[PDB]
């Protein structure tokens, strides 16, 4: 249940 | 962490947070000791009875986090791994002896009100803290019970145990590369680490200069939170030549 | 580090966490 993170960081 | 607290902001700001890219989830705990150095244990990272061997490319490092699950905008920071060092004698196969890995970032972080560093032990700092009765702090997002997940850092102070006690609560195979500490069935006080808090800091404070210092690295231990067991950390002292070591060259 | 183990919030300031007197108060 993580939040996605920025795809800059893969 | 069993029967912790929330922690506050900013209370420590040496935790980092081992992330697995694909699929998104957390491995392990581990703190900030420079701009570029991560510490964690060796287990985090390889530990062939679970079939798990993670690359520099299978992780990123998340630092200056308080949400287990949200990406904190504005104040957390992710990193890249360059490198990372597994200690050579490190037993997986046994013990878990040498429970102890560093990790090189690929750029520095930037420090600030979230992210600083904790201090690795000297040999006095060591040999006045480091007694049993003595508390130190352990953090974490592990499991809140066993033997869920929370939402925010957890936090939980322990005593440390003197050896012929630790010895005589397991069958394994106990080093002078390890302490436990939790508190004893008559002592009407609990707490312990659990599932997913691998690898994060044990620190005290020292009441000669205030500095926090990570005197240990969550190892192991047999059930979370129950009597007469106690949880098993990576005496960072005893492993520091071969940090020095890493550090030096690399 | 050179400025490790010294909290911008709270060593910084001076300014002391919920539990920590508890461990100093261990070291006997
Ligand atoms: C890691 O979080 C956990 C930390 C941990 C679980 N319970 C506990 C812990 C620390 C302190 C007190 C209580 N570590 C483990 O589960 C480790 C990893 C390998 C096996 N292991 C154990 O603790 C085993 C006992 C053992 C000891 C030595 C050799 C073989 C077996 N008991 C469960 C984590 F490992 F789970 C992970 F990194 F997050 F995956
Ligand atoms: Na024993």
């Amino acid at each position: 249940d993580f939040e996605e993170i920025p795809e800059e960081y893969l | 962490i069993v029967e912790g607290s929330d922690a506050e902001i900013g209370m420590s700001p040496w935790q980092v947070m081992l992330f697995r890219k694909s699929p998104q989830e957390l491995l392990c705990g581990a703190s900030l000791i420079s701009d570029r150095w991560v510490l964690t244990a060796a287990h985090c990272l390889l530990y062939p009875p679970w079939d798990k061997n993670f690359t520099e490319n299978d992780l990123l490092v998340r630092i200056g986090k308080h949400s287990r699950t949200r990406y904190e905008r504005n104040i957390e920071k992710i990193s890249m791994l360059e490198k990372i060092y597994i200690h050579p004698r490190y037993n997986w196969r046994e013990n878990l002896d040498r429970d102890i890995a560093l990790m090189k970032l690929k750029k520095p972080v930037a420090f600030s009100d979230y992210i600083h560093p904790v201090c690795l032990p000297d040999r006095e700092t060591a040999a006045s803290l480091l007694q049993a009765g003595y508390k130190g702090r352990v953090t974490g997002w592990g499991n809140l019970k066993e033997t869920g997940q929370p939402s925010v850092l957890q936090v939980v102070n322990l005593p440390i145990v003197e050896r012929p006690v630790c010895k005589d609560s397991t069958r394994i195979r106990i080093t002078d590369n390890m302490f436990c500490a939790g508190y004893k069935p008559d002592e009407g006080k609990r707490g312990d680490a659990c599932e997913g808090d691998s690898g994060g800091p044990f620190v005290m404070k020292s009441p000669f200069n205030n500095r926090w210092y990570q005197m240990g690295i969550v190892s192991w231990g047999e059930g979370c939170d129950r009597d007469g067991k106690y949880g098993f950390y990576t005496h960072v002292f005893r492993l520091k030549k071969w940090i020095q070591k890493v550090i030096d060259q690399f | 580090e050179a400025d490790c183990g010294l909290r911008p919030l709270f060593e910084k300031k001076s300014l002391e966490d919920k539990t920590e007197r508890e461990l100093l108060e261990s070291y006997i």
